[PDB]
């Protein structure tokens, strides 16, 4: 599978023997082109409006386009002070893209930082990482260090009077730090409890200071479109969201792994063409999109172009779009009983919902799992799944939460049924008071 | 001058319609057994012939009477400290009707003038030392210090001395000193205050023994007992 | 009592260079302390709050809120394994059950000699070669229960 | 401003949010982690309201009032049967872990929880596993602290960081594991620590000085005084 | 445990008590008094009592030569048995940690999970 640099933005200077691209060898194949055409002839409205009618939209799984988010910065001169994050986070499960672009091609996310910087006038930038990325971390510092001694970091970038500066800041292991405002609040140090909207990040995010939050493969995108052109990101895929995404099969597979492809290529061609179909042995029953915060599909949802409409029409969200695949030797209630101890295990604990319904329904999933469910348990569980979605709880982690709940709920609540066996008893009996035999 | 005085609350004629103002809640308890250990016999409820409440629940505590002395915050539905919600006019402003009090001046529209009187720089002399007030909110006070609760939290009676003060003293911190004044010796043990100014010395004052009268005055024959 | 060191000392404050709040160096310091005395103990608070200027209460809260940053003493190792949803597809649960029956203790203690301490963690990053094991620095994929034993005998 | 609630027409402060602009109106709508004195922070998820964006709108969206300013031209309901089970889940789902203590708590009576559960009209218990519990803290000789009666509203901690600017208090632990309390045992080193008692809706912080010689509010004849 | 329940749902108002605490932090009454020249015996306290501790036996010979002495202290109230209940117990139930009974240790209720913990 050849990877020309025309189809292939993202990866196309790739190492086929994992090992990571440095300093010299990203130069050599076209390396901060698209930065020094940014620095040198673009003013940074220029480069915001570029990004703006390139189509490009968010790859954290919002899907929010980032030229719009960009537009919402003040026009203030007085707030010269700006930051720009990264969410290089990467706490979903499912997710191991941001881990394979920023582990063996940091040069990339540094030209985006640099051309982002540019462009929103940031004065700063930061890496906000996770603690288990070891290999990431170093090779992140080690190119910063690097583009630093090259000229491409620090004061007077390339000759352009603009001060730049990069830092990673290694997170603790939480999975609420992955979202925006969450993540400024753990950039400053605090708990990393999530931020109401509005005031947005743009307006005043990190330490009330103008703040944009993307993520790495949004990132890694930008330079690309700041190098070939946008006329050339508008062709590269003929569907309502334009460039390449990074998306790919887990679980059961054949080939579990990661590719790059134009979007709108269907469910299947990413199973069966790459992935190489399930393996031998186990059958196909359901796949999630986006990983653990997405709604379940059937095997009639294969035929299905990953799009952010198509699968919101088809009623899910695309996500990350790294699609994992569970046949039917995994019980659907086990499965919902770990995404669920995932999810309340990983609440920040804030809003009251999501915090006291998340272990309710827990121990509802863990009764069923040893077959001690009682009369009013499905129906306790599809209350929680109507009374915690958008705008009910404080922010979205907990739609993503009872989201798979749903989905299964839905699609195979005949597993969920086979758990209640027994009679409903929530009081034990008192001596000397007759009970209130409810009819 | 004290001509205000009959404005801060209403007399004990004031009713509201007709009727005085409860002390105690509608649903008070035990009315019949409170004193039923002293005499089976119910006494007369006490009257409160100087104020406009009653000593009873048979009186007006509603959320829209017309009044500015509320003795308690109880709604139907709001028994918590959230009834002054129930009982203002709009929640986080004023009372309903007004709050209660009345000033007793108006702002004056001319000024004093400017006092020359200014002081001489604060000079240390050897011998005397020069009181420095530390209040505590817990002991300064003549009537809180005497409560039983407040002791646990009341401080250890201390001494602040300066470190070239300590130093000049020789006596370290936790040592006892002795001082005399107005012909009474008293020993105290010493904390060491670094942000003090020299040839002072620090005391609490309304401590057991020590008056609030004794800040800015000077202390004589400080020394280690 | 707890003293913290000069290289501590320099690193935090190197850190708190960093940003334009010395709060924002609280999980740095932490993370600090905690590489150079493997958990962080109950003086550590202290001392990172009167080095940051912040009071104790939010570096403590700072402290319980993330998993990563351990307020009890572990042993020598820290092996966490990823029992999230595509490991227990791709099926933890025998590695889980081999480390159980190799190390003799339940998830969230520590062995009595201080060598391992198991522990359930996050989604490692790793699902598409899954499952996959976390000892202090380094990570393992495509795990097989006969191989934990050998494994786990690498580390001293 | 000008706002519909149920259909009826009122005038409001359009500065303020939609909780206290119908607080002052006298209309009932549940709240926990909403104070006059500490603004609005959107944690306990109470006060919800279902918010229709015209007048010939019939689906709406539940919202917070507390969160939600009170612009002119607004139109919300109160009693939607939607909002009215949000709020009883609200109040269900804090009850899943308040423990089994109301006759031996000196909250009792005075109680923001128990005005709160009774006004939402939730009376039957679904909840049949076990709740959890904390250990409690040596808090002086003033704030008695039961650590079991709490609901996580955080009203505590902003009271006394944000506005009394207490350094020695604070909120640790984690999703449903939240403790509200010192950092170690020891006596609360602000001023204005007593007013924790009413801050607090549960029995968290209790007055350990009235918990000696304690009896319920309805037997105490008070009066106002200075 | 002197909740004072009773006292309140009395609508003759025949009940007065006081709160009284041990070392362990256990409720218990300092004194109890019934005026039974006062009760109608409307069985409202039995009815309103959370923990079942005061109940109505059979028994109606309550005749009295003065008033004075229809005034029922605790120590004529206190029986050596649970009576019409026989195996209710209130701190059972309790979510308050007494003497024998640690936190977590009532019905339904989880081990402390301290927040230094290890476990995510
Ligand atoms: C619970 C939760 C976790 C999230 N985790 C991540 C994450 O790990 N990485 C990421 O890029 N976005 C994550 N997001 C999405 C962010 O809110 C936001 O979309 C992202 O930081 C930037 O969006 P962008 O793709 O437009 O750049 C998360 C959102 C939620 C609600
Ligand atoms: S839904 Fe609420 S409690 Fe849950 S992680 Fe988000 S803000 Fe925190
Ligand atoms: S202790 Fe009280 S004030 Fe603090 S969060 Fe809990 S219920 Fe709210
Ligand atoms: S604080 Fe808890 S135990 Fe006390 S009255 Fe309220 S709900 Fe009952
Ligand atoms: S039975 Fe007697 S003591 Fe009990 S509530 Fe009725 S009148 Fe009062
Ligand atoms: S007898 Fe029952 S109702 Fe009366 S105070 Fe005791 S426990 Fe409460
Ligand atoms: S689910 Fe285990 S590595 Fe991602
Ligand atoms: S009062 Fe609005 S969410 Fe708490
Ligand atoms: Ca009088």
């Amino acid at each position: 599978i050849i990877r020309t640099p025309e189809t292939h933005p993202l990866t196309w200077r790739l190492r086929d023997d994992k090992q990571p691209v440095w300093l010299d060898e990203y130069r050599s194949k076209n390396g901060y082109e698209g930065a020094r055409k940014a620095l040198t002839g673009l003013s940074p409205d220029e480069i915001v409006n570029q990004v703006k009618d390139a189509g490009l939209k968010g790859r954290g799984g919002a899907g929010f386009s980032t030229g719009l988010k960009w537009s919402l910065m003040p026009k203030d001169e007085s707030m010269n002070i700006r930051y720009l994050l990264c969410n290089a986070d990467e706490m979903e499960p499912g997710t191991y893209k941001d881990r394979l672009l920023m582990e063996q091609l940091p040069h990339l996310l540094v030209e985006g930082m640099l051309i982002s910087a540019f462009a929103l006038k940031a004065y700063r930038g930061y890496i906000f990482l996770r603690g288990e990325y070891i290999e990431a971390a170093v090779n992140l510092r080690r190119a910063i260090a690097e583009a630093t001694e090259a000229g491409l970091l620090g004061k007077n970038i390339m000759g352009t009077g603009f001060d730049f500066e990069l830092f990673v800041h290694t997170g603790a292991g939480r999975y609420i730090c992955g979202e925006e405002t969450a993540l400024i609040n753990s950039l400053e140090g605090r708990r990393a409890n999530p931020r109401s909207k509005p005031p947005f990040p743009a307006t005043s995010g990190a330490w009330g200071k103008p703040t944009c939050v993307n993520n790495v493969e949004t990132l890694c995108n930008v330079p690309a479109i700041l190098a070939n052109g946008v006329e050339w990101y508008q062709n590269i895929s003929k569907s309502k969201d334009a460039g390449t995404k990074l998306m790919g099969f887990s679980g059961r597979v054949k080939n579990p792994g990661l590719w790059e492809l134009p979007f709108g290529t269907t469910a299947r061609e990413i199973l069966e063409d790459y992935a190489g179909g399930m393996r031998d042995g186990l059958k196909f029953k359901a796949w999630q999109p986006g990983g653990a915060g997405t709604d379940f599909l059937t095997e009639a949802h294969l035929d299905l172009p990953m799009e952010f409409e198509s699968i919101g029409k088809a009623g899910s969200r695309l996500g990350t779009a790294l699609a994992m695949a569970v046949d039917h030797e995994i019980n659907m209630v086990s499965l919902v009983r770990n995404l669920e101890e995932f999810f309340a295990r990983e609440s920040c604990g804030w809003c009251t919902p999501c915090r006291d319904g998340l272990p309710w329904s827990v121990k509802i999933l863990r009764a069923l799992e040893r077959g001690e469910g009682q009369p009013g348990d499905i129906e306790t569980l599809e209350q929680l799944c109507r009374f915690l979605g958008p705008g009910k709880t404080f922010c979205a982690h907990a739609p993503g939460a009872v989201e798979p709940l749903q989905s299964a709920i839905k699609y195979f609540r005949e597993e969920f049924e086979a758990g209640i066996k027994q009679p409903f008893s929530n009081t034990h009996l008192i001596n000397g008071i007759q009970p209130n035999l409810l009819k | 001058e004290l001509a205000g005085i009959k404005d801060a609350a209403p007399d004990a004629t004031f009713r509201i319609r007709g009727q005085k103002l409860a002390r105690e809640p509608h649903r008070y308890s035990g009315r019949t057994a409170m004193r039923a250990n002293i005499s089976v016999h119910e006494p007369r409820q006490p009257q409160d012939i100087d104020t406009m409440f009653t000593f009873s629940m048979e009186g007006n505590n509603q959320p829209t009477a017309h009044r500015s002395q509320v003795p308690f915050a109880w709604a139907p539905g709001w028994n918590s400290p959230q009834a002054w919600n129930k009982f203002q006019d709009e929640v986080g402003g004023k009372l309903r009707f007004g709050d209660p009090g009345v000033r007793l001046f108006e702002t004056s529209e001319n000024g004093l003038d400017y006092f020359t009187s200014v002081p001489a720089r604060f000079q240390p002399q050897d011998g005397k030392w020069r009181i420095a007030p530390y209040y505590h909110l817990f002991g300064s006070d003549e009537l809180s210090q005497r409560a039983p609760v407040f002791q646990s939290r009341m401080p250890q009676p201390y001494i602040k001395l300066n470190p070239a003060d300590a130093a000049k003293l020789g006596v370290n911190a936790g040592t006892r000193v002795s001082f005399s004044y107005d012909g009474n010796t008293v020993t105290l043990p010493v904390e060491i205050a670094e942000g003090l100014t020299a040839g002072q010395v620090g005391l609490p004052m309304g401590m057991s023994g020590i008056a609030p009268v004794l800040a800015g005055a000077h202390l004589e024959d400080l020394k280690e007992a | 009592a707890f003293e913290l060191s000069a290289a501590e000392r320099e690193a935090i404050e190197h850190e708190m260079h960093h940003y334009e709040d010395p709060r924002a160096a609280s999980i740095e310091a932490l993370k600090i302390v905690q590489k150079q005395r493997g958990w962080v103990p109950d003086g550590a608070i202290h001392a990172i709050a009167d080095v940051l200027g912040i009071p104790a209460s939010d570096v403590e809260g700072v402290a319980t809120f993330y998993s990563q940053i351990f307020r009890q003493p572990v042993g020598r190792h820290v092996i966490r394994y990823c029992d999230s949803v595509v490991c227990h597809i791709n099926g933890y649960q025998g590695i889980q059950a081999a480390l159980e029956k190799k190390l003799n203790i339940k998830p969230g203690q520590t062995t009595f000699d201080g060598r391992f301490t198991l522990l359930p963690t996050c989604c490692l990053g790793n699902c598409d070669k899954g499952p996959n094991m976390m000892i202090d620095e380094d990570t393992h994929a495509h795990l097989t229960p006969e191989a934990i034993p050998e494994l786990l005998e690498r580390y001293k | 401003a000008t706002i519909h609630v149920d259909g009826k027409e009122y005038e409001v402060n359009g500065a303020d949010n939609l909780l206290e602009a119908c607080l002052s109106l006298g209309l009932d709508i549940p709240y926990f982690c909403w104070h006059p004195a500490l603004g609005s922070v959107g944690a306990c998820r109470q006060c919800a309201v279902k918010q229709y964006q015209n007048a010939e709108d019939t689906r709406g969206r539940l919202v917070m009032s507390c969160m939600t300013p009170a612009s002119d031209g607004t139109f919300i309901s109160i009693d939607d049967e939607e909002a009215k089970q949000f709020r009883e889940s609200v109040v269900e789902w804090l009850m899943t872990n308040h423990p089994h203590d109301c006759p031996v708590c000196e909250e009792g009576g005075n109680c923001h929880l128990q005005d709160m559960t009774v006004m939402t009209g939730h009376s039957f218990r679904r909840y049949r596993f076990t709740k959890r519990t904390h250990r409690n803290q040596d808090l002086g000789p003033f704030i008695s602290h039961e650590m079991n009666r709490c609901i996580a509203c955080y009203r505590c901690v902003r009271y006394y960081k944000d506005y009394a600017d207490g350094t020695d208090l604070g909120v640790y632990g984690a999703h449903d594991n939240v403790y509200f309390g010192r950092p170690e045992d020891g006596t609360l080193e602000s001023e204005f620590s007593g007013n924790l008692v009413e801050i607090c809706p549960t029995g968290v912080f209790t007055d350990k000085t009235h918990s000696e010689r304690y009896n319920r509010k309805w037997d105490m004849q008070f009066a106002p005084s200075i | 445990v002197a909740c004072n329940l009773c006292a309140v749902a009395c609508p003759v108002g025949c009940i007065s008590l006081q709160k009284a605490e041990t070392k362990d932090g256990r409720w218990y009454p300092e004194f109890f008094r019934i005026n039974f020249s006062r009760c109608i015996f409307c069985g409202l306290c039995e009815e309103a009592c959370p923990t079942t501790a005061i109940q109505l036996t059979p028994d109606f010979e309550m005749g009295e030569y003065k008033r004075q002495d229809l005034v029922y202290e605790k120590e004529d109230l206190l029986i050596s048995g649970p009576g019409k209940y026989p195996e209710y117990n209130f701190y059972r139930m309790a979510g308050m940690a007494i003497d024998g009974k640690d936190k977590g240790e009532a019905e339904n209720e989880a081990k402390p999970i301290d927040v230094k913990s290890l476990l995510p």
